[PDB]
RNA sequence: AAAGCGUGGCCUAUCGAUCCUUUAGAUCUUCGGAGUUUGAAGCUAGAGGUGUCAGAAAAGUUACCACAGGGAUUACUGGC
RNA sequence: GGGCGGAAGACAUUGUCAGGUGGGGAGUUUGGCUGGGGCGGCCAAUCUGUUAAAAGAUAACGCAGGUGUCCUAAGAUGAGC
RNA sequence: CCGACUUUGUGAAAUGA
RNA sequence: AAACUUUAAAUAGGUAGGAUGGCGCGGCUGCUUCGGUGAGCCGUGCCAUGGAAUCGGGUGCUCCAAGUGGGCCAUUUUUG
RNA sequence: UUGAAACACGGACCAAGGAGUCUGACAUGCGUGCGAGUCGACGGGUUCUGAAACCUGGGAUGCGCAAGGAAGCUGACGAGCGGGAGGCCCUCACGGGCCGCACCGCUGGCCGACCCUGAUCUUCUGUGAAGGGUUCGAGUUGGAGCACGCCUGUCGGGACCC
RNA sequence: GCGCGACCCCAGGUCAGGCGGGACUACCGCUGAGUUUAAGCAUAUAAAUAAGCGGAGGAGAAGAAACUUACAAGGAUUCCCCUAGUAACGGCGAGCGAACCGGGAGCAGCCCAGCUUGAGAAUCGGGCGGCUGUGCCGUCCGAAUUGUAGUCUGGAGAGGCGUCCUCAGCGACGGACCGGGCCCAAGUCCCCUGGAAAGGGGCGCCUGGGAGGGUGAGAGCCCCGUCCGGCCCGGACCCUGUCGCCCCACGAGGCGCCGUCAACGAGUCGGGUUGUUUGGGAAUGCAGCCCAAAUCGGGCGGUAGACUCCGUCCAAGGCUAAA
């Protein structure tokens, strides 16, 4: 090494030459996958294209926290509320996650709704020609269908930017936050100093 | 034997260039359509086109 | 239980969601021993008998040095969350022997 | 008494990196689900030592020898 | 007489750990300076005087020598001599 | 080379608990 | 008398030869003094014929980097 | 090589092949686009010669816009001076004054680490009016950065060739 | 002086059947180096690689949480981007180095064992026979009660009540997908050089066809071809499109309630020690030996330890395209 340049990290003292990937068939990916697509959407005709419905959720993760995206099912309890068999909501385009936990009626009734609209505008064809049972649609609705293309649900990833205009209130303007977004920190940092305090004033008085 | 340094598949074959460079280079290009100087000195025989 | 406090960071911080009480699943359950296993079961332990090292630990217990059955019964077992409760399960069984 | 003198030896030599261990100190910081609580991990300042002393952990032989080289380098001749 | 005939016998032995021995064998090293190298020595850390040519710097396996310590006083201060 | 655990079961005595 | 010196060359060595100076006035100081006594600074106003000779645009500032790190000859001083 | 015509080594001659390339990271310099942004690079839709081209997302993906600490954590409360390009004003002009970018030098302030300090207020352990520091920062008091290309250099890869 | 039944094991050129070897790109398992780098070298690195030994398919492997996380939490597997040359690991030297989150491609979840016909093996195979023939049916043997079929799989489930809601097959005709064959525009006009006109001049034509190739020299128009499509033949079809006859139950499912049961995989987990491996650090997986479970329980929450609480999942059986 030789003049002032950073410390090199090489990573290359194995036999990397025998397990280069190279990406020249990534055009070729593409009109494959493309391909794909069309003979899945033919073939599925006339299901929407994207697949069954998928619930509103909130990712994990402190960085992630508040940005809602697409999850993998609606709940038992989802399902539930929203008057849908279990076994039969896979089958009309409703996806099912037995794994997920409703911890929240924010979170409950956000999919909820997302149910009410998919049975709101969703159309079953007879499994038979003439015989139409519960559940069924119209045959004069019937014969306007389509195949919907893209995402026929959108998902909103934040809250919009909206930001009105208020009052600045004289208790407001006494407020101090950082005082008060300090004292929630000593209490933590004494949580555990306060409560063993409390815990022989019990065991002794 | 062997060529010095065997010419290897993973050149860089695709070069990148930004997305608003090429679009000014589009601009630039649909500019210079429009001089008829331009034309003629790039090779189009136009002695007889109306406008 | 009751919510966040709605504060980013201190005790119990995070955001307030309106929290909710999950209805039973299965798997809560899950290792309640049930009528016919334990049937099953108390019936198979003396056909079968004790296991050596088990019977030191009655041993040990019907003397009252319950710690070093607590030992003996970790040095066997391996952890102590398991000997502590071998413990239990063999005085149960000296008190269900002195019982009568 | 005071001015002052005193940050070792009247002055010029008499000594020591990284990692590891160990000690001193804060009623210090972390063990990342939350606490009590041993242990461990830190921060600052010392010691444990590298004498080849800017600090690898290290015995010979080859006339059975080998490869790279050297006329930077010996033995023969030549030269002063 | 439901024991093929003897012997040894829960000891040898089998497997896993544990310690010692183990150039039989493996892997590896075997510093530098140097009027060639080797042996010697340290001119490898380092101090004083000289060489050093009256500022500083200045070499040789140059020269005469020194250092790996000793000290609760042989440190600090004051006083007297 | 030897030590322990294992295959490794049975009952008997003498010394320690 | 290289490891002696009172004295003590020549050659070479350092510094200075102004505009980055000086004076007056009124302000600050937690320094300093017995004290406007100093030391230093700050604002302001005045002066300062360029303060020896000669010569001339400058590494003046910065960046990136090559090669080199075996030297040899000569006059003088000089070690074995 | 200090030194080659050397009694130093290679070369009998001819023809053809023959030795600093490619890739990754980084950096300076230069060019282009945008510029507190900048990248569409993995995907998606298109694509009537097309592995091209064009469109799309990004509301936070990479880097950049905040740094100091080991960490818990905290996180810039708004700058003056000397010299200065250049412009301006006055004078007949010589000369004088004003504003003075860049850069250089000097002194500070603020953030953070460590130390020091402590009115009030407060959930009694927190805050922090005032005051700090021969300390330390790859800080701030200048937003300039991102992407692409080229050369050069360092390093990893056969890595100039034998 | 026996005839019996079971077990266990023989021999059969018995009847019917499956195995072995080959190819190496990619894929799965074991085994497993050093040259090199560290300017030496011994841990490390090369590398969990090359070589060795095996096993499959059109893909293989994985796969439906004994998961991550600490969030407002999410939710099988696989791959790409980012995470990230980062946390960590390392004679803390050389170096080495993942994962969660997020965005995308594609997304499908399933079935067993166990308590559960006991008026009653309801199950399966084989020989023979028939027919409509990848099967169905009858008869006779055998397997099997040391348990075949059915119900069940934790998201549950089994029971009991209920208005209720949901289930069937066979034809035709295509489309779609695949292969194959045939067919398809226009100068060879006049002059000149030329061995040869495919060249030059002149007069013209095709073009949804000026890709390419042949033909005696730079051929759109001589030829095969290219564009537009047309026609016909054959396949697999098991995908859907509409027509037609066949009319869906007292069985099963779904939904609502109940509260009673609620059965869940062992030398397995788990622990010690050793070895290897990892980024995994008081130990990441695996493996050997020893110890060896639990049912108000068990595995996790990236620092060993005990107590309290909390978040989470249910292993030790199996199948599963797509990217
Ligand atoms: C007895 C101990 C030995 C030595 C140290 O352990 C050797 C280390 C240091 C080093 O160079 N890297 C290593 O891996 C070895 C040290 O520090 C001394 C003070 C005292
Ligand atoms: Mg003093
Ligand atoms: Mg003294
Ligand atoms: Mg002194
Ligand atoms: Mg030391
Ligand atoms: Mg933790
Ligand atoms: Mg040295
Ligand atoms: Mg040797
Ligand atoms: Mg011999
Ligand atoms: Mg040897
Ligand atoms: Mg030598
Ligand atoms: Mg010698
Ligand atoms: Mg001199
Ligand atoms: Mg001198
Ligand atoms: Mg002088
Ligand atoms: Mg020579
Ligand atoms: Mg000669
Ligand atoms: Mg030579
Ligand atoms: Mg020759
Ligand atoms: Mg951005
Ligand atoms: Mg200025
Ligand atoms: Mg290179
Ligand atoms: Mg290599
Ligand atoms: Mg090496
Ligand atoms: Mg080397
Ligand atoms: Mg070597
Ligand atoms: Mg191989
Ligand atoms: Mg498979
Ligand atoms: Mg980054
Ligand atoms: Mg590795
Ligand atoms: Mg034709
Ligand atoms: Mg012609
Ligand atoms: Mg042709
Ligand atoms: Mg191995
Ligand atoms: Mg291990
Ligand atoms: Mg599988």
């Amino acid at each position: 090494v030789k003049h002032n340049n950073v410390i090199p990290n090489g990573h290359f003292k194995k036999h990397w030459q025998n397990y280069v990937k190279t990406w020249f068939n990534q055009p070729a990916r593409k009109q494959r996958r493309r391909i794909a697509r069309q003979k899945k959407a033919v073939k599925i005709f006339p299901r929407p294209t994207s697949g069954p419905l998928r619930p509103i959720v909130q990712c994990q993760t402190r960085k992630y926290n508040m940005k809602a995206r697409a999850g993998r099912g609606f709940t038992l309890e989802e399902l539930k509320s929203a008057g849908i068999p279990k076994k039969l909501a896979p089958t009309i385009g409703i996806s099912v996650d037995h794994r997920r936990k409703n911890r929240s009626l924010e979170g409950m009734q956000s999919n909820i709704q997302r149910l009410k609209t998919y049975k709101a505008k969703l159309v079953i064809f007879p499994r038979r020609a003439r015989k139409v049972k519960a559940g069924d649609s119209t045959p004069e609705e019937l014969a306007n269908a389509t195949q919907v293309q893209g995402d026929y649900m959108p998902i909103a990833r934040g809250e919009k930017r909206s930001v009105e205009v208020v009052k600045v209130t004289e208790e407001m303007k006494e407020f101090k936050a950082y005082g008060k977004l300090r004292v929630e920190r000593m209490n933590q940092r004494q949580l555990g100093a306060r409560q063993k305090k409390a815990a022989e004033a019990e065991k002794e008085e | 034997g062997r060529m010095f340094a065997p010419t290897r598949i993973w050149r860089k074959w695709h070069r990148r260039v930004n997305v608003r460079l090429r679009r000014v280079a589009v601009a630039s290009a649909l500019a210079a359509t429009a001089v008829p100087a331009i034309v003629t000195a790039r090779g189009h025989r136009i002695e007889s086109v109306p406008e | 239980s009751q919510p966040k406090s709605g504060l980013f960071v201190g005790i119990n911080k995070g955001h307030v969601v309106t929290k909710r009480e999950l209805p039973p699943r299965p798997s809560d359950r899950k290792g309640k021993g049930t009528k016919r296993v334990h049937f099953v079961r108390n019936l198979i332990r003396e056909v079968a008998g004790f296991a050596p090292y088990e019977k030191r630990i009655t041993e040990l217990l019907k003397v009252g040095k319950d710690k070093r059955a607590l030992k003996v019964a970790k040095r066997k077992l391996g952890t102590h969350k398991r000997a502590k409760k071998k413990r239990e399960e063999m005085s149960s069984v000296l008190r269900k022997m002195r019982s009568a």
